[PDB]
RNA sequence: AAGAACCUUACCUGGUCUUGACAUCCACGGAAGUUUUCAGAGAUGAGAAUGUGCCUUCGGGAACCGUGAGACAGGUGCUGC
RNA sequence: CCGGCCGGGAACUCAAAGGAGACUGCCAGUGAUAAACUGGAGGAAGGUGGGGAUGACGUCAAGUCAUCAUGGCCCUUACGACCAGGGCUACACACGUGCUACAAUGGCGCAUACAAAGAGAAGCGACCUCGCGAGAGCAAGCGGACCUCAUAAAGUGCGUCGUAGUCCGGAUUGGAGUCUGCAACUCGACUCCAUGAAGUCGGAAUCGCUAGUAAUCGUGGAUCAGAAUGCCACGGUGAAUAC
């Protein structure tokens, strides 16, 4: 019943990463849950394109934070052993909680 | 044993079950009347059930959910044209006659930079 | 059980979560949630994990 | 306008008003600090207020109890 | 003037991002910070080599860089002494350990930041500017791909009137959003002022 | 360049660190009612260039106090020059 | 200017320095830090209490501080014809 | 245990990836047998479905040497720096952009069901306690579908005010204060009490808008120690008219 939690910019980095994730816990066999499509939260800013003075022009600029949590809930030795060096991605923010 | 529509207003979103019983509905855990039967906008879920005209023959069960008091009617009434449309097909026809089987997809339209609206522009002078 | 407390500055080991046979150091102690947090360092990134005192045991 | 649970006195201008008062009628001073609380317990102070490039002396009176002392200097110059 | 940036368009689809790491946020200005200190200091060190791009991945302890470059001999240097003393003196300025790594670029005429570094040296040595685009574009059109498009402005000669010169043969589609054009931007220092080139190029058919 | 300007924003920021975070979560403690004095005539004495009041959230490229983003810490056309170079990650030109 | 209470100020009155508050190569000795005094509006000018590290082939290894001339440093000064 | 209670496929909103879908596709008429135009069936949207990004060669020697960089000139024992005060907030006037209203479509007291988009650790901070108040402690939860900001408001039911310079509006002024920050006189926002200018829908002239638009009503964010009637951004109700 512990829950990964994992974030990202690239979505498809991600979703790379939590299907390896979800493909070595079911490489064998197991009642594990997919991982679930926790929102993706937005920062959005709008801030001026020209140095000295603008009116109507300012570009606009927005980062996905993906947020992917897998859970899970079936304890077998050789994944617990080795569920680590999987996706060998550094773009992925993992955080574990229970 | 149930019959299903979703319905959707463009900002919320309705789940209508409906089982062969009394005519008596109910929206959010309350009836029609004590929702906003007292306000406006009433009769367009009764608009389905008017134009075909059956009003004891069947027993609904509506959960509604956001947007306002208009787009949770028209979220109610385009479930319920779903729910229809799970009946069959001729009254599919003549909702389409009608008007009820499209989703309105009018959205409000977003807030643009240099605009005080989403198309108001704002006022200068002639100089 | 005996020692059952811990500290910063002292070795832990993880026994039923999914990072035995790792190194770890104790960062945050939570008094409010009786739990303890470790930063354990894997995939080069550090990671704080959240366990139990009856949970886990030292080496 | 200011906080009831204390005043606002600075420790130089506190040092000024206990040696003017161990000294007694002393000849007006030039402050440089325009952030200050008086009281009426040391109402009687001559010293002087400073705005920019006059300075002007300022003679405290029984009626002001919570006043700044940058009130009384007058900052602008009008016509 | 009115363009947009055709790489900073292209970062959704088409143009991977420069850097690829997360942070949140109260770690995310100083990444930024030490990721300009970082590439500023290892461009001032290997302008000389002439590297093509930089980037920067990191696990939030660690820092691992690779470097796009034309000659990978000159950065990695003798029997890899160089490399790991600037790898040494880029954790000393991160605070973290480094590692790095080489990435050869094929067909350095085509790579389009060294099109705009060469132009600027060329102009550095005060050879004739047209002469440089013609001859890079000549290049580009003997050793590679059918699109490319220099822009050189500023103190062009030193005439009174303001005038840019851009030369135009292949095609160089900006608003597409599918093609890889590749552009990038310099300046050169003369006597007279500074030149600004601007350079467009396509790499492959889709 | 402002260099100037950015040596006195590093100033007060090194003495606010040195001064700050030591006795100041205490400051409203001692100060307020739990449920004048000497105490208060000694925490009146504290200077003025300690505080973090003091300090500007400047740009770190150029120095520049206006157009500050706190997530990248930087002045306006240094995130969109960052930006459109593709420096910062995930910040896709938003389009919707 | 997506933020002017002396402080974010770039302007003014008054008080201070010409290697400078900020960067590098030098000659002389030492770390740091925490509680203060004699004057000040502060910038600043001079004494107390305390620890005195890995140490390199004992050149007290290495930021940091106080003196001095040229190298230099600085300019949000002018020229967007 | 009336608080969405727990085994449950997860039915279903929802979130978030892979896709399907809408391409004049199919049929009639028009067009020259062409491109194309019009109409109709099916369908969630039919004729670049809606919106946004995307702004060619060039013009205005248009704007920025004050974001930064750079050619020339200038000070370099002062066009440099460190400070304490003040000014950038002045005031016989003139113009531009907005906010509040001139009222009954409304004002005051009570009850009442929803939103979407967000942000939060040198923070967001429910709740305990006192106060007809801005709001004062070691209070839990959260670094975010969990916790907080966060009671949504116009609207709907009443009771009242009955077309008045008024139970309309709040300017200005005087008392008693909170929060922030070393310190609100110059020079922050508010609420506790008191007064209640002008304002009776505005001349010549002039501006925006073709549908989820204009109007109107709330909400969030950026910078921010504290301070938006501006800016960005999101939703509620939602027109009239294009011969």
């Amino acid at each position: 019943r512990i829950r990964i939690r994992l974030k990202a910019f690239d979505h498809r980095l991600i979703d790379q990463a939590t299907a390896e994730i979800v493909e070595t816990a079911k490489r064998t066999g197991a009642q594990v849950r997919g991982p679930i499509p926790l929102p993706t939260r937005k920062e959005r800013f709008t801030v001026l394109i020209s140095p000295h003075v603008n009116k109507d022009a300012r570009d606009q600029y927005e980062i996905r934070t993906h947020l992917r949590l897998v859970d899970i809930v079936e304890p077998t030795e050789k994944t617990v052993d080795a569920l680590m060096r999987l996706d060998l991605a550094a773009g992925v923010d993992v955080q574990i909680s229970l | 044993n149930q019959y299903y529509g979703t319905g959707r207003r463009k900002s919320s979103a309705a789940r209508v079950f409906i089982k062969p019983g009394n005519g008596k509905i109910v929206i959010n855990q309350r009836s029609l009347e004590q929702y906003f039967g007292r306000e406006t906008a009433r009769m367009v879920v009764r608009q389905p059930l008017e134009l075909v005209d059956m009003v004891e023959k069947l027993d609904l069960y509506i959960t509604v959910k956001g947007g306002g008091i208009s787009g949770q009617a028209g979220a109610i009434r385009h479930g319920i044209t779903r729910a229809l449309m799970e009946y069959d097909e001729s009254l599919r026809s003549e909702l389409r006659k009608a008007g009820f089987v499209t989703r309105d997809a009018r959205q409000v339209e977003r807030k643009k930079v240099g605009l005080r609206k989403a198309r108001r522009r704002p006022q200068f002078s002639k100089r | 059980r005996p020692k059952t407390l811990f500290e910063p500055g002292e070795m832990v080991r993880v026994n039923d979560g999914p990072f035995a046979d790792f190194n770890g150091v104790v960062e945050e102690v939570d008094y409010e949630k009786s739990r303890l947090k470790v930063s354990v360092s894997i995939f080069g990134r550090a990671t704080p994990v959240e366990l139990d005192f009856s949970q886990v045991e030292k080496a | 306008r200011s906080l009831k649970k204390g005043p606002f006195i600075d420790l130089h201008l506190l040092k000024k008003v206990e040696k003017a008062v161990e000294s007694g009628d002393k000849k007006p001073l030039r402050t440089w600090s325009r952030r200050s609380t008086i009281f009426p317990n040391m109402i009687g102070l001559t010293i002087a207020v400073h705005n920019g490039r006059q300075h002007v002396p300022v003679f405290v009176t029984d009626e002001m109890v919570g006043h700044k002392l940058g009130e009384f200097a007058p900052t602008r110059t009008y016509r | 003037g009115q363009k947009v940036h055709p790489n900073g368009i292209r970062l959704g689809i088409v143009k991977p991002w420069n850097s690829t790491w997360f942070a949140n946020t109260k770690e995310f200005a100083d990444n930024l910070d030490s990721d300009f200190k970082v590439r500023q200091y290892l461009t001032k060190e290997l302008a000389k080599a002439s590297v093509s791009r930089i980037v920067i991945e990191r696990p939030a302890k660690s820092i691992r860089v690779t470097i796009h470059t034309a000659r990978p001999g000159i950065v990695i240097g003798k029997k890899g002494e160089d490399v790991e003393k600037l790898r040494k003196v880029v954790a000393d300025i991160a605070g973290v350990p480094a590692q790095i790594n080489i990435a050869e670029v094929r067909k350095p005429e085509l790579d389009a930041k060294l099109v705009a570094d060469s132009i600027t040296s060329q102009l550095e040595r005060r050879v004739m500017f047209r002469r440089a685009m013609k001859r890079a574009v000549q290049n580009a059109m003997r050793l590679g791909a059918k699109g490319i498009k220099v822009e050189v402005s500023g103190r062009l000669g030193g005439a009174e009137i303001a005038r840019t010169e851009w030369y135009r043969e292949g095609r160089v589609p900006l608003h597409t959003l599918r093609a890889d054009i590749d552009y990038n931007t310099s300046e050169a220092h003369t006597t007279y002022g500074v030149i600004g080139v601007k350079v467009w190029i396509f790499k492959g058919e889709i | 360049a402002k260099q100037s300007m950015k040596a006195r924003e590093v100033k007060r920021v090194a003495l606010a660190d040195k001064y700050f975070a030591k006795r100041a979560e205490l400051k409203a403690i001692i100060s307020d009612v739990n449920a004048r004095w000497n105490a208060v005539l000694k925490l009146q004495t504290l200077p003025r260039d300690s505080s973090p009041s003091r300090q500007r959230n400047r740009c770190r490229q150029t120095g520049r106090p206006h157009g500050f983003l706190r997530k990248f810490g930087l002045s306006r056309i240094k995130v969109r020059e960052a930006a459109m170079r593709g420096e910062i990650p995930g910040l896709k030109k938003a389009s919707w």
